[PDB]
């Protein structure tokens, strides 16, 4: 139907079908079986142009998924730096967790993504922040060796 | 996959997502199935397989 083949065109980068699905009367917040909107979707593998139509015609920047992770925690991890500042932007939730507690500045540590945790930090991301296992962003940049994003977590 | 990111995410585990991937595990419906001792065999971490497996077995009916 309208809203699968939204959150369909949304993943594949098919920015003509998803202004015309929405147009037809697919739900700019269309759910998956996971809870994913075409947001999150878009923000994952990094349709930046989609990302901005989709927030254009009110897309939830805050929605969770059934396992409570945002479009700013997909985008974090997957590394889309323009998204995450188009995100943030649109009032993403910098803190936002979920049971496991994990705030996207763990994922951006974990990932190795210098630019986005800077980012991230600017718009007031908590370094203090401990996920379900006691690690903080720190703690995940460690245990990975990356050296540069564990400084500049200490830094602040 | 981002259903494998979410769920490790929403477990408090994301630092788990490359004992799965290193096997070309991507999707959480390439997990559905997994059994305690193949999580061992993975060779997650104590600290958080059990953790996994529940949240595994928590997605089936």
């Amino acid at each position: 139907d309208l809203g699968k083949k939204l959150l369909e065109a949304a993943r594949a980068g098919q920015d003509d079908e998803v202004r015309i699905l929405m147009a037809n009367g697919a739900d700019v917040n269309a759910l998956d079986s996971w809870g994913f909107t075409p947001l999150h979707l878009a923000a994952f593998f990094g349709h930046l142009e989609i990302v901005e139509v989709l927030l254009k015609t009110g897309a939830d920047v805050n929605a969770v998924d059934n396992a409570g992770t945002t479009p700013l925690h997909l985008a974090a991890h997957a590394g889309h730096l323009e998204i995450v500042e188009v995100l943030l932007k649109a009032g993403a939730d910098v803190n936002a967790h979920d049971h496991g507690t994990v705030t996207p500045l763990h994922l951006a540590a974990h990932m190795g993504h210098l630019e986005i945790v800077e980012v991230l930090l600017k718009h007031g991301a908590d370094v203090n922040a401990q996920d379900k296992f006691g690690k903080t962003p720190f703690d995940l940049a460690i245990d990975n060796g990356n050296e540069d994003i564990a400084e500049v977590l200490q830094k602040a | 996959d981002p259903s494998l990111v979410s769920f490790l995410t929403g477990l408090g585990c994301p630092n788990c997502i490359e004992y799965f991937t290193s096997q070309g595990l991507q999707s959480i419906y390439h997990l559905q199935n997994l059994t305690i001792e193949d999580l061992g065999a993975l060779k997650i971490p104590e600290q958080y397989r059990m953790t996994i497996w529940r949240g595994l077995q928590d997605l089936k009916q």
